[PDB]
């Protein structure tokens, strides 16, 4: 499935 | 200053930037937002892949009809959901 048309991503904390 | 990094580009981009990114045999149009993270923001609600391609807003291409023996010409409209259009030419 295609739920959502984006994402984010940063840095991991570690 | 701020920046972000791409593993799937490999690249280093400032605030702001704008790139395309390939994954998941889609590609993705993202920015680089920093907001001390080196946040990146991606999306694929701007551009139409059918047919395993990947299109731009008002992209054209043709296509064949699966039974009929016919091509149909499809446009990539978007409306922030990846949607394109199609008819019999």
């Amino acid at each position: 499935s295609i739920s959502y048309t984006d994402e984010i991503e940063e840095e991991d904390y570690d | 200053e701020e920046t972000c990094f791409d593993k799937y580009t490999g690249n280093t981009y400032r605030v702001g930037d704008t790139y395309e990114r390939p994954k998941d045999s889609m590609i993705w149009d993202c920015t680089c937002i920093g907001a001390g993270r080196g946040r990146i923001s991606c999306t694929i609600a701007n551009r139409c892949h059918e047919g395993g391609q990947s299109y731009k807003i008002g992209d054209t291409w043709r296509r064949p009809h699966e039974t009929g023996g016919y091509m149909l010409e499809c446009v990539c409209l978007g409306n922030g959901k990846g949607e394109w259009t199609c008819k019999p030419i």
